């Protein structure tokens, strides 16, 4: 990620990231609203950071430090550009969505009133026909990439290495390769808590209710088409354990 | 430093990502409880053994039948939570997740945490559960229940005051290392 960003997300809440005198002329009601509207973002933008630390730090390099077949690192991280392509985009319209808001004469203080309408371009139509599909993929290849990892970290010196090296930095502690797939697994499943709550401090605008309601129902009925198309492969399966 | 891997499983709202909060701070969160936990790993040492240890959540994952179980590979030990507040959250610990967790976590140690025990003695919990003709979860039906899936152990804890979190993970370190 980058260090504007960093620096906008790095406070625990919306209610520490504003200056506190901006704080001061706002309800309640609107500060619990934003707070998790910040941590919507924030997450985010982790998620995103966990995406391209999968692909420039170990896809990108196993493919130019290393000297296995293309197709195992294609087995490791599967869909990680497609899904790459995805959360940055979205990612891209809620920070300017953001920037939009903010006040004249400041870089952190701001109020998003909407969000809904952004929740449901994304989780809707041709973008939520390719994120279904993508996650579909996704989680069915998950297992095979955890088998996948550690076959190669068991019987290989050099792929060891890599691994040793890359993943020693005190920022990547809780980032190794598995971590990284489960971070992307589970986070799908994050989104509709994050909207349920959102929107339960969102009763002030009624155009603002129905529009994170529909959302929410958006973002169940994709993890509903998620969860059936999901078919767990299985390195090396053979046809007749498939047909059972 | 070894890694051992844990995950908490149980119903939504059994507090289950409060008590990965709190635990993974080193500030308790006065201003905003987050609404969701990532991952973690904790730096434990445990009667004289340095671990590693991933935590991970089921939160969200509860009514997708085949998401879920991405959560297990390699689990060390399981975290099975109910809130001491809600009787029926313990109703459902044999019947659903225990049969699971047995499936694709064979063999692992599950301790059964009582979540939200500060709650035993709160007026409005009292009367809230009397209008249903019940009454919060009894420390004996903790123990019997534990006793009956074959848990590990049985443990309480309150991640509102914090008593009793640290005790349950350094228990379940040792459980990991068996």
């Amino acid at each position: 990620s980058m260090e504007m960003d960093e620096k906008d997300f790095a406070a625990d809440s919306w209610s520490l990231a504003v200056d506190s005198s901006f704080l001061q002329q706002h309800k309640k009601e609107v500060m619990k609203q934003q707070d998790v509207i910040y941590e919507l973002i924030q997450t985010e933008l982790h998620h995103v950071r966990t995406l391209k630390i999968m692909t420039r730090l170990f896809r990108t390099g196993m493919l130019e430090e290393l000297h296995l077949e293309p197709g195992v690192v294609q087995g490791l991280f599967p869909c990680v550009d497609e899904l790459s392509d995805i959360h940055t985009r979205f990612l891209s319209q809620l920070l300017e969505r953001r920037r939009q808001a903010l006040c004249p004469g400041s870089t952190r203080n701001f109020v998003i009133h909407r969000l809904g309408d952004l929740l449901i371009s994304q989780f809707s139509g041709p973008s939520a026909e390719q994120m279904c599909k993508t996650y579909s993929e996704f989680c069915s290849r998950h297992s095979k990439a955890l088998k996948l990892y550690k076959e190669l970290y068991a019987r290989d010196k050099r792929f060891q290495q890599f691994i040793r090296k890359v993943t020693r930095p005190a920022v990547l502690k809780r980032h190794g390769v598995q971590e990284c797939i489960l971070l992307v697994t589970q986070r799908i499943t994050k989104y509709p808590l994050l909207i349920s709550r959102i929107l339960q401090h969102s009763h002030g605008i009624e155009e603002e209710r129905q529009d994170l309601t529909t959302a929410l129902g958006l973002v169940k009925e994709l993890l509903s088409n998620v969860d059936e198309g999901i078919y767990q492969l299985e390195k090396g399966a053979r046809l007749q354990e498939i047909y059972n | 430093a070894i890694r051992k891997k844990l995950v908490i499983v149980g119903d939504g709202a059994c507090g289950k990502t409060c008590l990965l909060i709190v635990f993974s701070k080193d500030q308790f969160p006065e201003v905003y409880v987050p609404t969701v936990f990532e991952n973690y790993v904790a730096d434990i040492e445990v009667d004289g053994k340095q671990v590693e240890l991933a935590l991970w959540d089921t939160a969200g994952q509860e009514d997708y039948d085949r998401l879920r179980p991405l959560s297990y590979p390699d689990t060390d030990v399981i975290l099975m939570c109910f809130s001491i507040d809600s009787p029926d959250s313990l109703e459902n610990i044999p019947e659903k997740w225990t049969p699971e967790v047995k499936h694709f976590c064979p063999n692992v140690p599950i301790i059964l945490v009582g979540n939200k025990k500060d709650l035993r003695n709160d007026e409005h919990t009292r009367r809230e559960l009397a209008k249903m003709k019940q009454e919060p979860v009894k420390p004996e039906e903790g123990r019997d229940m534990a006793n009956r899936i074959g848990a590990f152990g049985y443990m309480e804890c309150s991640a509102k005051t914090k008593d009793g979190v640290r005790e349950v993970f350094e228990m379940a370190t040792r459980a990991a290392l068996q």
